[PDB]
């Protein structure tokens, strides 16, 4: 939700999420989603933000709708914040247990320590049932079993409660005599030492004394009860195993790119080489959350949010099957409503018309090959 | 005129419970926005509540406050309980706003979002004061109290949140789950400015000397609102702003 | 008669208007207040902004034009009993700036405590903003004025001469409003995150200490109720 | 002058030193972009330079080479990921405006401290 | 490196996307120049009055 | 005769001696006066260090000296009208003094705004600073402290005790010139760049604050002109 | 592996082995673009020849 007004070149040049899928659209209360894909870390990182170094896998929801089951770098969880290269392919897996009813906007995002939050593509999922129903148990290595819906709330309330009381007392205690005009005409007209005498110095001893007495003794009591604590466990994990992509055999130089303003295409000009052994053809062309397919080429059959994909916005001029070694020179126009409406044409307000995107090129067999352009952003007027 | 010596003294009642009022709602709203931008992200969440940063920053913003507010009330009034009703004012907004916001707005849960507990610190220094009229007493005694007493103070509430858990094969605390469950689109785990230990933290030493750290600063903090809250409580005419 | 009903209805008003607006913001959080660029979110929370201040704007050049206006030329001829009345009053004013600061420095302030912790900064005029920076802080800031404004045309004493401490606890808070440009400039520049101890914030820590002055003003407002009818009772 | 004109004009017209300082500081901060505006709005025609879009300034600085002020050391905007819209220019002038409140209500004091007429007799 | 001829003969042409070429050497310099001896005249003005 | 021609000379030699100050470093700016270690360069620019340096501390010494030599040793019998003439006289050193300010503190200090921003630091001792730092800077020094040597020796009243403004308005630029060892090393060490606004430079800035004493001192010297002949005229 | 275990003054003894930086490296810590071989002992009871 909080995209499309962060700058359209940095969301373009930033961090590429592909091959996103969603386990469920419609889940229950205390149901779990699973989505799952993958994410490229763009060479090209503005130099606005910060590297990758210390980086965390978060959702985008509206508050806590769903909790975050499990979230996963590659293979292994990541509670903590984690350091990416630039440059690398990771997949991820984020699990979500459904805990708020209603119709909710989730997107995997991505927090770089100064950098701001990457927000991917969202996706509409419905949760029905009843906010009562949600359980979260958690088993603790003291052999216990422990609900974190109403875990310490009851005492946390009760220890609050306390303290306030205390306080109030202690106030109370000077509130029953008159408290300002008198004691300030006393203070003010001679000498005070009237309005503080005996017994209020031994009440405020026995204050005193008793507040250093029950902290004393409260502590004591949670040292023996939970007899065994840990710190927060917190800190940057390392070692995120990347994945292990096989080198494109589909080399693209960018030509030239140009947009019209005002509009909602965007076109450019490449010369596609195909190396190896297998006719391929662009199927499409994925920039900033946005997916411009062309349907003689390929379909979509993940359920990619609607809003944000183009069934047919993706053009090419000349789109036939290109015989490996040859190399040739065409002009792609990716044309779609969602250029507009998620702001992509607001690019020329930004201090840098540059973009960046994946090109997915699919062969006869039905394998892609995914490739990576970027090229400087011309806009256009007459 | 005033009429009576009668009138006179329910006259005087009934601006004092204003003049109460007008003090405390103030000084809850000027206390909470400085508490809140000062270190209010530590008294929001629970996986926040750690031994090193929030021990050592939260006594030594949050004595500000009660150090100017006891400088104008005792002196003025031998009113031994500025530090307390700042303190109460304080605790009673961020509750306001942890229930009604945290927990009504969105869906935080209460036991993740709690604020941190205070009154010790403010009985202290409010007793050390009253008892030990010098300001420069409880500027040194109070305040060393106030920075000592915020840990053990917050023990029995945040402790259950303390015990270790098997979670998906790495260990994490009751708070570290809640903070990973209930997500905040906003607050990346990265922000958590928490302890994660140097290669110069000899043994079991980080709560005692964040505590010792803190209790000096607040002895400091003390020291200058005291002299801030004497000028926010000079009574002077300009006659041309 | 002296202290009226005046009072009651000051808590009144600021309660209920705040009350409300607490169910707008609580109704229209989510859907049509989530995304800043969709149709729904500029008839349900840009039309808020537009609406609420036009009236601030109208509603405190009529009330500080009207108090400044029926303001006691001939001070000097006043009867203590009726200056006592004038100082309720203006303690009944105080006690409404004092509720109108809590609910602006406090509660729609921490209330923000809670949506950015929740949800990513869509635009510079976000839902919880259309209700603390541009509605809340005005109001305070209109209440403020009035007040200081009421205490130096009718009560005796505090006027001839602008009192320091009254006067920085009037311009001290409103200066707030204007440092919402610092955050703004903090948050859409200096700082990528939600933290809240972030400097581009200190800003309202420092005229929120300010405040403070409300001290002085107090003890002032105290000495100006002890003048005529300070006794006694009082030292007797 | 735009500025310099609003910070006198509110200070002879509304006496107070006060109101000057919150006000005409305030337009003082405000009126800086739009009265340069005239002159730097022909020097941001974008241009097809080489394919790669740049301003005339930008062609400009390009060109004429300062060997002592490489294109890195230039404090200008670059975008970064919470720039919501089109609100650099008016949140800076905003804030800009904010800050000259400040530093007016400082170097108010001391001026009048420069303004001191005191006499030593021994430095 | 020896460069000859008269510093009058540079020309820096440049097409904008607008459609228009202009030269880099004195493009704006014009208009630079009014508004600022405008305001600067306004600035007198102003100071020459209570002058 | 009161205020006579002296003021004419006093704007001509700085006009003049800079007019021809500029056209020496624009004639030897480029060869013999880039390159730092070429034999040309130590006839050209090293020369004139040596020789401006030795002449300001000459001319020093006589100026301030002769100054301080026919200091008036009977102020008290001094008419009102030769006051007025020796406050006058002030004035005009005061006119000279803002002139070479100007020349030290505007000019050539950003006339290097200028040298920098198109050559690489060759050495301590560059073109512009043989201008800016070694012959501008103590050439206003001189003056200004001459214009004050003179008030205190001359004029009554502005005697009897030194003139915190006028102190603060002769010392406060004169400690310009040492800060020089400052942004020096701040260039030589923290700072490899050309920026500006580097705060190996605020130096310069904090006493150039220092020159707004000048406030202090014209009123301080108005008040010694309306001493005898202040009316009438004013206020009559 | 040390040279010797028992050394007369004046005489050397030579301390070798192999170190690896760990992967995950400690958040906390900055990487070791700058780091000292040095050697932990009571002050100068031993004065380090060299090091490689
Ligand atoms: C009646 C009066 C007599 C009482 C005297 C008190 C005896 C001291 C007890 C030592 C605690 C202990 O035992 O060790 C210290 C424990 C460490 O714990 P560990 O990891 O187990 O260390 C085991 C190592 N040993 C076995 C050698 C102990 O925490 C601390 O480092 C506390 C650090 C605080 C430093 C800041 C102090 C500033 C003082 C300010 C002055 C006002
Ligand atoms: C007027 C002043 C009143 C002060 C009252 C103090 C109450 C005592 C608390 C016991 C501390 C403790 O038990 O150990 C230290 C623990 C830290 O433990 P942890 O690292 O969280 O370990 C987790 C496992 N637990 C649960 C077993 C701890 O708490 C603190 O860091 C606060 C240290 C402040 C104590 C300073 C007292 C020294 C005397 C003051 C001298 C001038
Ligand atoms: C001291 C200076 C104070 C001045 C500040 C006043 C700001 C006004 C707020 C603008 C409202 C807005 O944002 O818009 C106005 C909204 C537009 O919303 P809608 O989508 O049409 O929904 C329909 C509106 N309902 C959902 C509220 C019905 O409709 C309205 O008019 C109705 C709002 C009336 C609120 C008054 C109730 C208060 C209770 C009694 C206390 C007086
Ligand atoms: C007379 C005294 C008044 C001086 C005040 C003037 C405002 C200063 C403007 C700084 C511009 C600059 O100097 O540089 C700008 C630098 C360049 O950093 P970057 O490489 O873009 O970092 C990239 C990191 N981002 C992406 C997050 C930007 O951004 C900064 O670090 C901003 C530092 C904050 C300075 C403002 C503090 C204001 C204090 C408010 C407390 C009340
Ligand atoms: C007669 C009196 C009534 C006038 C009231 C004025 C109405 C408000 C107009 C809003 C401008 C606009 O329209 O949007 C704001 C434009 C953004 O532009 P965008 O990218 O198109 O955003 C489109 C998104 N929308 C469609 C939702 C708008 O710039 C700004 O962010 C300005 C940011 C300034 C923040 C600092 C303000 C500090 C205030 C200090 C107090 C003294
Ligand atoms: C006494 C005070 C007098 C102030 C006079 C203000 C003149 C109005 C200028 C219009 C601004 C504009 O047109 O939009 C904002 C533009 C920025 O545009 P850009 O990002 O460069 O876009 C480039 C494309 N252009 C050429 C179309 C812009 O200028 C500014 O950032 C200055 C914003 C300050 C305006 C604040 C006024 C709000 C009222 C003040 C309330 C207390
Ligand atoms: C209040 C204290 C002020 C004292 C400061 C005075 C500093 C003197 C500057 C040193 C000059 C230098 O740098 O060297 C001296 C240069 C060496 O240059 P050259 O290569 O031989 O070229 C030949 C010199 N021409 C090119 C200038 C001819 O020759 C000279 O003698 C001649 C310089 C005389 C300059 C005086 C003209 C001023 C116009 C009338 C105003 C009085
Ligand atoms: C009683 C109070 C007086 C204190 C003043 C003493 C001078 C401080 C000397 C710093 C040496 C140091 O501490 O360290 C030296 C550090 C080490 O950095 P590096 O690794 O070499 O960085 C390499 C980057 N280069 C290559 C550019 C150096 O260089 C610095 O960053 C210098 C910081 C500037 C400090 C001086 C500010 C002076 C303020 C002037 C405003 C009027
Ligand atoms: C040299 C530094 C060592 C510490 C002493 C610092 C205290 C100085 C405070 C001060 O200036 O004097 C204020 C009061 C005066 O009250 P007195 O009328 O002197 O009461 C004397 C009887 N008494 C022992 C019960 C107090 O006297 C007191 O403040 C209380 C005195 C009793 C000491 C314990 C009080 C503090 C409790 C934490
Ligand atoms: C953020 C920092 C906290 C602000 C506290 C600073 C207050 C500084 C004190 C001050 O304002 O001095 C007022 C004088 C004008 O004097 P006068 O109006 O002649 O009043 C006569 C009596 N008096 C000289 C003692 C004031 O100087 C003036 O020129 C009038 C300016 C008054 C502005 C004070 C209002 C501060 C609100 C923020
Ligand atoms: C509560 C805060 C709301 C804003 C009010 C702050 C202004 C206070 C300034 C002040 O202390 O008074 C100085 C002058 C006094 O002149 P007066 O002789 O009162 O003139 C009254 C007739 N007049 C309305 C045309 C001004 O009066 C003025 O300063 C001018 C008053 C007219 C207001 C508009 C002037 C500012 C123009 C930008
Ligand atoms: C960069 C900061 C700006 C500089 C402004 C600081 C000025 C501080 C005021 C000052 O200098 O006090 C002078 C006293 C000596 O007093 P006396 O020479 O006895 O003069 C009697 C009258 N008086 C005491 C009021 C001065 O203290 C002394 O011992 C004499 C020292 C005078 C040095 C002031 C010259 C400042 C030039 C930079
Ligand atoms: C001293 C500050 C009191 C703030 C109470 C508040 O924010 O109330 C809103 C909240 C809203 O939760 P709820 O009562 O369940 O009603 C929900 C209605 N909306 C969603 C519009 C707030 O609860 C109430 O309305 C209780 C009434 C308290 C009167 C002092
Ligand atoms: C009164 C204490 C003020 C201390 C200021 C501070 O904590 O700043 C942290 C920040 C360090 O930036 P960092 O915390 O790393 O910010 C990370 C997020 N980004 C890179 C987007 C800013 O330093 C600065 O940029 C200079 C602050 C000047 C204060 C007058
Ligand atoms: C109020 C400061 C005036 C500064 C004028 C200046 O720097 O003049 C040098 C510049 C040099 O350019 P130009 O006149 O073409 O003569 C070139 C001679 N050199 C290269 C030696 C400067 O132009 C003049 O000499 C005009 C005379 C103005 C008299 C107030
Ligand atoms: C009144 C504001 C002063 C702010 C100081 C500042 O901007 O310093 C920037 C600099 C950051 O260095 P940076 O700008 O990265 O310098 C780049 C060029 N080198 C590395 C050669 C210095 O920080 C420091 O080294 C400490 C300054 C202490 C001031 C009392
Ligand atoms: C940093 C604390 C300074 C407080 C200023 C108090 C000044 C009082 C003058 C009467
Ligand atoms: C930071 C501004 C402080 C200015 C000093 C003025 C002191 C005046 C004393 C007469
Ligand atoms: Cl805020
Ligand atoms: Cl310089
Ligand atoms: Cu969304
Ligand atoms: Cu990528
Ligand atoms: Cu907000
Ligand atoms: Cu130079
Ligand atoms: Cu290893």
């Amino acid at each position: 939700h909080g995209e499309k007004s962060q700058a359209a070149f940095m969301r373009m040049r930033t961090i590429h999420w592909y091959d996103l899928s969603w386990s469920k659209e419609k889940v229950k209360i205390n149901e779990t989603v699973e989505i799952k894909g993958k994410f490229h870390v763009f060479e090209g990182w503005p130099e606005t933000v910060d590297e990758p170094d210390v980086a965390f896998l978060n959702v985008g929801m509206p508050g806590p709708v769903f909790i975050r089951k499990e979230s996963y770098i590659g293979g292994q969880l990541v509670p903590r914040s984690v350091r990416l290269e630039i440059g690398k392919t990771y997949d991820f897996r984020v699990v979500l247990k459904a805990r708020r009813p209603g119709d909710w906007h989730v997107h995997t995002m991505m927090n770089v320590q100064g950098g701001g939050p990457i927000i991917g593509p969202g996706k509409w999922i419905t949760v029905e049932g009843s906010m009562s129903e949600f359980r979260n148990p958690v088993t603790t290595l003291t052999g216990q079993t422990v609900d974190l819906e109403n875990y310490n709330e009851g005492n946390t309330y009760f220890w609050h409660a306390f303290w306030f009381a205390i306080g109030v007392a202690w106030i109370g205690y000077w509130s029953r005599r008159p408290i300002f005009i008198p004691r300030l005409l006393m203070v003010d007209a001679g000498r005070a030492d009237e309005l503080v005498s005996a017994t209020d110095r031994k009440v405020a001893m026995g204050f005193l004394a008793a507040t250093i007495l029950i902290v004393v003794m409260a502590m004591s009591s949670a040292n023996s009860k939970y007899p065994i604590t840990i710190p927060l466990q917190a800190g940057t994990m390392r070692g995120m195993k990347p994945l292990e992509l096989p080198a494109p055999t589909v080399s693209v130089k960018v030509e030239d790119a140009t947009y019209r303003v005002p509009g909602r295409a965007m076109r450019m000009k490449l010369t596609i080489t195909n190396h190896g052994n297998s006719p391929i053809r662009l199927g499409e062309f994925y920039t900033a959350s946005v997916r411009f397919l062309d349907s003689d080429v390929y379909k979509d059959t993940t359920g990619y949010p609607e809003d944000l994909l183009a069934e047919d916005g993706l053009s090419v001029s000349d789109n036939s099957p290109l015989a490996p070694g040859e190399t040739r020179t065409v002009d792609v126009t990716a044309s779609d409503a969602a250029w507009e409406v998620y702001r992509l044409s607001d690019i020329i307000y930004d201090p840098d018309s540059r973009f960046a995107g994946l090109l997915f090129f699919f062969d006869a067999t039905g394998n892609r090959q995914v490739v990576q352009i970027d090229a400087p952003l011309i806009p256009s007027f007459m | 005129a005033v009429r009576s010596h009668a009138e006179a003294v329910q006259v005087s009642r009934t601006i004092d419970w204003m003049a109460l009022f007008v003090v405390f709602f103030v000084i809850v709203g000027s206390y909470h926005i400085h508490a809140m931008l000062t270190m209010g992200d530590w008294d929001f969440w629970s996986d926040w509540k750690d031994r090193r940063l929030w021990v050592t920053v939260t006594p030594i913003v949050l004595v500000t406050f009660p150090a100017a507010v006891q400088s104008y009330l005792w002196e003025r009034y031998r009113l031994p309980w500025g530090a307390t009703v700042c303190v109460l004012g304080l605790l009673l907004g961020e509750w306001i706003n942890r229930y009604f916001n945290f927990w009504g707005w969105t869906y935080f849960p209460i036991n993740f979002v709690f604020p941190a507990s205070l009154v010790p610190g403010a009985i202290i220094l409010d007793t050390v004061l009253m008892l030990s009229g010098s300001y420069l007493f409880t500027a040194i005694v109070g305040a060393m109290g106030w920075g000592l007493i915020f840990y053990p103070g917050n023990w029995p509430i945040i402790a259950p949140l303390h015990v270790p858990v098997e979670y998906n094969g790495m260990l994490m605390s009751i708070a570290d789950i809640q903070g990973y469950n209930y997500v905040r689109t906003g607050t990346p785990e990265y922000i958590r400015m928490v302890e994660k230990g140097t290669l110069r933290t000899f043994g079991k030493d980080v709560a005692p000397v964040s505590a010792f750290f803190s209790a000096f600063m607040s002895i400091l903090i003390y020291f200058m609102w005291h002299f801030i809250g004497r000028w926010f409580s000079n009574e002077r005419f300009l006659q041309s702003t | 008669l002296l202290d009226k009903k005046w009072l009651t209805f000051a808590l009144a008003i600021y309660t209920v208007f705040y009350l409300w607006v607490r169910w707008y913001e609580g109704v229209y959080g989510w859907s049509a207040g989530l995304d800043s660029f969709a149709p729904e979110f500029e008839t349900y929370w840009m039309n808020f902004l537009y609406t609420e201040i036009v009236l601030e704007i109208v509603t405190a050049s009529i009330l500080w034009g009207y108090l400044w206006k029926t303001r006691d030329r001939n001070l000097a001829a006043l009867t203590p009993r009726e200056e006592l009345r004038r100082n309720f009053t203006h303690l009944v004013w105080l006690v409404a700036y004092a509720w109108a600061i809590y609910w602006g420095a406090s509660y729609f302030t921490e209330q923000d405590g809670t949506w950015h912790q929740t949800i990513v900064r869509d635009t510079d005029f976000t839902p919880s903003h259309i209700i603390e920076f541009y509605l809340s802080y005005p109001i305070y800031i209109i209440t403020g004025f009035a007040a200081f404004i009421y205490a130096k045309t009718r009560l005796p004493f505090f006027a001839k001469g602008i009192s320091l401490p009254y006067l920085v606890l009037v311009v001290g808070p409103f200066m707030i409003l204007p440092n919402v440009g610092l955050n703004e400039w903090g948050h859409t520049f200096w700082f990528m995150e939600e933290l809240f101890v972030a400097p581009l914030h200190y800003g309202f820590v420092i005229f929120g200490w300010l405040a403070l002055a409300v001290m002085g003003t107090l003890t002032q407002t105290f000495y100006s109720f002890a003048q005529g009818g300070l006794g006694q009772s009082l030292c007797e």
